[PDB]
RNA sequence: GAAACUGCGAAUGGCUCAUUAAAUCAGUUAUCGUUUAUUUGAUAGUUUACAUGGUAUAACUGUGGUAAUUCUAGAGCUAAUACAUGCUUAAAAUCUCGACCCUUUGGAAGAGAUGUAUUUAUUAGAUAAAAAAUCAAUGUCUUCGGACUCUUUGAUGAUUCAUAAUAACUUUUCGAAUCGCAUGGCCUUGUGCUGGCGAUGGUUCAUUCAAAUUUCUGCCCUAUCAACUUUCGAUGGUAGGAUAGUGGCCUACCAUGGUUUCAACGGGUAACGGGGAAUAAGGGUUCGAUUCCGGAGAGGGAGCCUGAGAAACGGCUACCA
């Protein structure tokens, strides 16, 4: 039977989903940040090698 | 057999659980988990054998599922959780923290800590390795994986996971002159200094270290942690700071004491 | 040249019903992994089709538009 | 001569493109086992074609490493060296001779005789008999 | 029946060992899947752990590979020319890893005259021109294009995948090849 | 809340020492050689919906058979986290096929495809250290001359490793049609939109309890047992089948190998192995079915369903008694 619970579950999956998502993209923005500024300071640190 | 085992005599059981031969005929069998059997304190020897709130295994029930219990943070309702190393036990109702460490002996301690030292952990580094979509990540030594971790994070090196979050705070990369703790062998127990990792293709690792007293020893790579740099440790350390002690001086430090 | 093939003789009333009922399946939504090799199959036959009837099922295609 | 045999003997996934045709020599796939043990210059720009070679076959050395001498060779591809060793009596307070005889795979790129001196490493189960491989010879 | 146990065995020495136990299930094993040409036929195994293993029983079409180009498409098989293993396979038409079939080239030949332009819009004038450099290919896949069935050699285990994926024969492999045929 | 369906357990525990002489077992290794219910931690915008069927039945009603059993036959009903189906959710990038203006250094509306799972083929997964000339394709730039820098890659002792990408393939999966408690927040006042605390499911990875195989060394008496194994696999190579997986485990073709007076092979064993027990001044000698660990069995052989896990026996089937 169609009741208000069933229709609140199912939303609250989907804004699960959906903040899931979000979140991992964050996560994988913020660590390719981190990796860009290593590589460049090891690239500096090579060049002054040179 | 034809399967896994369920049952654990008392005999068999880890000797520094420190079980009576003569209560019964079987012991606790921790149940699967973050650590492994024979390295882990069930929460049911540490309620009842330990803290002596419990009499009884049923006693011990009860405080469980009254979700009182809390284990790095999260409740918890086995009675045979397996409990372990640098794992925080939170008993809010007593307005306790404990962090299970062991002492000199051999032996998980009961060591009471305050709350801000309760709110992370300490993790050895066991796997460091790219999972799907190229995603990098951390297993410790309990378990947890930790995505997006540090570069420079390696193997064998420390992790400070903060227990709200489960993410890393800093890191301690495993070089001589740390401050480690023995984990297991002969040994457990003991904090010292790094002096030399000797290394053998193929091997177990060998890692030699100095003591406060400036007595050394040599350990299987496995069973090293670190917790720090030299007199200054990340958590708070169990009475005696991890030194081993003759007999004979504690024969003489008993008796002055008494 | 297939041995189960249509014969020459019997293509011109057999291949107006080959196209239309490929042309269905090129309308199923194209999500699925096996749904996506579907669609992938129903394109991939055309060049054995002969020419006028690979027109015939473009004609298909854009009479709805 | 390579391909001797019914089915034609080529090292899995190593493709030579045909249509490009870079190099006359094909291409040939290689790796070294560690511990130190040096790949040899025959396995590399050999044309011999082995999967249970160490350097250029789908298996890894891992384990034990032991040493023996070479007592037969009248298999293809395999030997079987002698380990001898000295067990102790305590009653008598005294030693004895004892020896092992222990199958071990050779790669063809090593080229051993009766009695020399070779040292094998510990590899997956290659037959029902052979769990070692030769790793160096002299 | 089939039991994978080293037990029954005769030890290295020659020596006769004794039945140390019975039976275990962990080492069975199953009667052979002889796969043949026909209308499909597939049925499921259940095996160790939760997981499934594909039977196939009958096939009678197969992705092939063609390396050179980099494509793949799929192919009814003709049959089986050559086996190493056995020739009895051969004779019955059974399908294995290894065996060598033929298949036919209509799906090849027509991507090969789409996207070279040769044979065996502005856009398409341009892209054929572009890849007219790789066009050329080997003599004798060229003669079977011609006849109408290509070589091809099966990589994976019908018996065990439920698959008949395979190869497109070249080089050095198709001339050996042909002359054990 | 009986009964029944569904899920889970019944493979733990308990008992015995028949078989078992490099077998078990002890110590010590390995899985880069594989499965793993469960626990723990991560992890899936890519898939009529105000929510689909009997392609269905139990319990139950009612009519019955048999001397008898945890025997069940016909008919009538009705449910799911059973069974079987099936949608709903951002943007961007990239790669193909490309109408059309146009012959350019071309451009280009549009039409497609991308998560996972399986199968296969191919590609990347760099490096001991420094400089140039050209052929082809061809991209950013300026001071139209020539110029073009910081250019991306983890782990192991070691890999075809982790991971990624290209082209296809699939009786082919998965991507919540499940349940409890409670009624907060926005307003255009609609039983409108949004929303909390939990349970149970689910792909893959890791961890844990485990499982399987496995490297080196070690067993009592017997030489009046000296040669054994190989036809019917014994040793090894190749290819395949099977296995969760390595492997003569089995098949087909090949060679003739493998062990042995440093005792193989055969025989006896009132032989389960060990931690241990007794005695002894020390060496030694004997015992260990028996409180713990590991192995095997459920009257004797043989063979299987289920399930993550069984060759189970307080599960089933034959034969022998
Ligand atoms: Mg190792
Ligand atoms: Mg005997
Ligand atoms: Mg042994
Ligand atoms: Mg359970
Ligand atoms: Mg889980
Ligand atoms: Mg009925
Ligand atoms: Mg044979
Ligand atoms: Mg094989
Ligand atoms: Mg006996
Ligand atoms: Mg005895
Ligand atoms: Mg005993
Ligand atoms: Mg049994
Ligand atoms: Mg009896
Ligand atoms: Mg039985
Ligand atoms: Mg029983």
């Amino acid at each position: 039977l169609v009741t208000p619970q069933r229709l609140q579950r199912k939303r609250h999956q989907r804004a699960l989903k959906v903040r899931n998502a979000q979140a991992q993209r964050e996560a994988a923005a913020e660590y390719a940040q981190l990796l860009a500024k290593r590589l460049s300071e090891r690239k500096a640190e090579k060049a002054e090698i040179r | 057999a034809r399967g896994p085992k369920k049952h654990l005599k008392r005999l068999a059981a880890p000797h520094h659980w420190l079980l009576d031969k003569l209560s019964g005929c079987y012991a606790p069998r921790p149940s699967a988990g973050p650590h492994k059997l024979r390295e882990s304190l069930p929460l049911i020897v540490f309620l009842r054998n330990r803290l002596k709130y419990a009499l009884n295994g049923r006693e011990v029930k009860a405080i469980l599922m009254q979700r009182h219990v809390k284990v790095d943070g999260k409740v918890r309702t086995d009675t045979t959780y397996p409990a372990g190393f640098m794992d925080v036990i939170t008993l809010d109702a007593t307005n306790e923290n404990f962090r299970l460490v062991y002492d000199v002996k051999g032996r998980f301690a009961v060591h009471r800590i305050t709350d801000e030292e309760a709110s992370y952990k300490l993790g050895k580094v066991k796997k460091v390795q790219l999972g799907k979509k190229g995603v990098p990540y951390v297993v410790t030594h309990d378990g947890r994986t930790i995505r997006y971790p540090d570069p420079n994070i390696k193997v064998n090196d420390t992790v400070k996971i903060d227990l709200a979050s489960g993410k890393i705070t800093d890191f301690i990369k495993f070089d001589a002159g740390k401050l480690v703790y023995v984990t297991g062998g002969r040994n457990l127990g003991r904090i010292g200094t790094i002096v030399h990792k000797e290394r053998h293709d193929g091997g177990f690792d060998l890692v030699h270290i100095k003591d406060s007293l400036d007595n050394t020893f040599v350990t299987r790579l496995n069973n090293v942690f670190v917790i720090g740099e030299q007199g200054k440790p990340y958590i708070s350390l169990p009475k005696g700071k991890g030194i081993k002690l003759s007999i004979a001086e504690e024969r003489d430090r008993r008796r002055a004491q008494q | 040249n297939g041995s189960q093939s249509i014969k020459a003789e019997d293509e011109k009333v057999v291949m107006p019903y080959v196209l239309r009922i490929f042309f269905g399946r090129a309308q199923v939504p194209p999500t699925s992994g096996q749904k996506r090799s579907r669609k992938i199959a129903v394109i991939s036959v055309l060049p054995n089709f002969k020419k006028p009837y690979i027109n015939d099922f473009l004609s298909l295609a854009s009479e709805r538009l | 001569t390579v391909q001797s045999e019914r089915a034609f003997q080529k090292q899995p996934h190593i493709f030579n493109n045909p249509k490009v045709k870079t190099s006359k020599r094909t291409k040939r796939w290689y790796k070294n086992a560690g511990l130190g043990f040096k790949t040899p210059k025959t396995a590399i720009e050999g044309s011999y074609i082995d999967k249970k070679c160490p350097f250029t076959g789908l298996v890894s050395i891992r384990g034990k490493i032991l040493t023996g001498t070479v007592v037969s060779t009248k298999m293809h591809r395999t030997i079987v060296i002698r380990r001898a060793y000295l067990h102790y009596i305590p009653k008598y307070n005294r030693y004895e001779k004892r020896h092992k005889n222990v199958p071990v795979h050779v790669s063809p790129a090593f080229r051993v005789q009766v009695g020399d001196i070779v040292t094998v490493g510990q590899c997956r189960p290659i037959s029902k008999t052979v769990r070692f491989n030769v790793v160096k010879v002299s | 029946g089939i039991s994978r146990d080293s037990r029954h065995k005769r030890s290295a020495t020659g020596a006769k060992r004794a039945q140390f136990r019975k039976k275990r299930k962990f080492e069975l094993g199953r009667q052979p899947a002889n796969t043949k040409i026909g209308a499909k036929r597939i049925h499921s195994v259940r095996t160790r752990g939760g997981n499934k293993k594909y039977r196939a029983l009958r096939i009678e079409t197969g992705n092939f590979s063609w390396a050179s180009e980099g494509i793949s498409k799929k192919t009814r098989i003709a049959g089986v020319v050559y086996h190493p293993s056995n020739n009895e396979l051969v004779r019955t038409n059974t399908l294995t890893k290894a065996a060598i079939v033929q298949i036919d080239a209509t799906p090849f030949r027509q991507w090969f005259e789409a996207h070279y332009g040769q044979t065996l819009s502005k856009n398409a004038e341009r892209k054929w021109a572009a890849r007219a450099a790789s066009a050329k290919i080997e003599s004798s896949v060229e003669s079977q294009f011609s006849a109408g069935r290509l070589y091809a050699c099966i990589s994976s285990r019908p018996g065990q995948s439920g698959r008949c994926d395979g190869y497109i024969l070249e080089g050095e492999e198709l001339a050996f090849y042909l002359r054990r045929l």
